[PDB]
């Protein structure tokens, strides 16, 4: 009936390094892809609209892209105050319906593997 | 900035309905979109519907319609959504949140409807069904 | 003459004015909001330049908004 | 590099260069016929002007041509 | 199914006045409408495109209007050189078809009315 | 100007086929749409559909789908259309006709399609069908 949006439930990220948080649907490309951070207890935060565009004051090292059958939401250098769920979104024109993921949680770990 | 400011928690039997308010604060009301996004405890986000009040015309999730109504009055740049025949998994954290691209400016206006991402967001609404 | 005024897209009576006028264009979100709008009543119908187009007529209410047809 | 190239939109090799480009706007039909699209290959991510969007990446023939999806 | 366009088969024009040729649809305000002439054992012409535009060559006595649920072809000063049939045009994306009216033949008549 | 030159008159025993070809001359085949439009004898104008050949992409009236084919040849700018399982009311003139809007210009190209209007006219291919 409507378009479906697919995240993974959970992202491993060690911290430093580039987490990489993947949002797949039949064509993505063709849409405009929206990501959202959201902490607990808290409201969401938009860090990516429109594909790659970083809302004012949300930092460098967000940034998105989309093509094909998957749209990537990137975090560059980790921190951990990055640890978070994220959320992407699009408009279904053919539905008239907002279409949420189910969310990836974003784990930044303790420790280097090696 | 604008602000979206929601009613207070709710306690609802099963069968009975809600009504959740969202003011907001900020000059122009007309012109942006509200949307209703819900959050179930330890769940994700889901739209509920949205208003474009300019056109006065609203959408609704399937999954919802027939048992949702989300209005806008305008005088009091007040949003509502009204959501019937409450059950258990209705319990969530509800939202109203902002379309971030506005309908009309500097005396002109978009023809069609298109929801973009959300930018402003109400502080949410806690509904909770039970008996 | 009475006519559609954006941005409140609501009929004013414009008493000194002769004719209503419809001006659309694309801006950058014309794919997925379609083209602005702007209606307006004026005396004589305005100029507009390259990539704007322009409609004026000269009865009542004659510039009704026009929504894009949602296939 | 790899990239499909506009207008013909096939794919050529590019040597000399390193990422594919999506490059995007809307004239004054962008609402009847989509956003144009510019597709080609670069030694870098070209800078483009208000209104336009770009999109570089860095895989072959990771910019197909994106068609507008059809409700 | 499809989205249907109404002229009237045929309209009667003294010499020298103004052809009225109309073209209702359900809305068709929304719609880009274009406008053919066809004289016997010739093939169509464009004479008006997008509502109210001239194509290149095409006399400034003909004019097109496109509002509500009426679009319009109005040819000021008639000729006899202008009788021919008239059809309008639109593509109708929701079933992606292109939809012609049944064409309109205007006739000019060889003397005033009074 | 670009001009559009069809194949010959041709009759029909009822239930066969027909294939009417459109040979283009100048202006960039690839990136301009073609249509079928044809006209019954006293009749009107009725599109059959079109094919723009950039994209690969057919598009026919539902009156005809499963009955046309439209084809182009961008090796020889040439256009067909063929029209099977003919019957008597399939007599009439059948034209040719380009989209007046390309699809691509200066090194770009359009990302949906929409017929526009039709400026470029074949002269003409009488069908009749007869048996
Ligand atoms: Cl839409
Ligand atoms: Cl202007
Ligand atoms: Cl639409
Ligand atoms: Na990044
Ligand atoms: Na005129």
């Amino acid at each position: 009936s409507s378009y479906e949006l697919t995240q993974p439930p959970s992202v491993s990220v060690a911290p430093g390094r580039t987490a990489t948080i993947t949002c797949e649907g039949d064509n993505i490309g063709q849409q405009i892809v929206h990501w959202y951070q959201q902490k607990p207890g808290q409201a969401p935060v938009a860090v990516i609209s429109s594909d790659s565009d970083r809302p004012s004051g949300i930092p460098e090292r967000f940034s998105g892209s989309n093509s094909g059958n998957t749209a990537t939401l990137t975090i560059s250098r980790v921190e951990a105050g990055d640890e978070a769920d994220y959320y992407c979104q699009v408009w279904d024109s053919g539905s008239d319906h907002v279409v949420f993921g189910g969310g990836t949680k974003v784990t930044v770990l303790e420790n280097l593997y090696f | 900035q604008v602000q979206l400011v929601q009613s207070g928690a709710e306690v609802k039997k099963p069968g009975s309905s809600v009504k959740v308010s969202c003011k907001a604060s900020g000059g122009t009301f007309s012109s942006y979109a509200i949307s209703w996004v819900r959050q179930a405890p330890g769940q994700g986000l889901e739209w509920m519907g949205g208003i474009i009040p300019i056109f006065g015309t609203a959408n609704y999730a399937q999954k919802f319609q027939g048992r949702v109504t989300i209005t806008a009055d305008e005088s009091t740049s007040t949003a509502y959504m009204e959501l019937r025949s409450l059950r258990s998994d209705d319990t969530a954290v509800y939202y109203c949140a902002r379309d971030n691209l506005g309908y009309c400016s500097g005396g002109s206006c978009y023809s069609d409807y298109y929801y973009y991402y959300m930018d402003v967001w109400g502080q949410g609404t806690l509904v909770t069904v039970s008996s | 003459i009475r006519c559609f005024i954006t941005p409140d897209i609501t009929s004013k009576d414009c008493p000194n004015g002769h004719v209503c006028y419809t001006k659309t264009w694309c801006d950058a979100f014309c794919s997925i909001r379609g083209k602005r709008v702007d209606l307006g009543c004026a005396a004589t119908c305005p100029t507009v330049k390259t990539g704007v187009d322009i409609q004026c007529c000269s009865t009542d209410n004659c510039n009704p908004f026009p929504t894009r047809k949602r296939p």
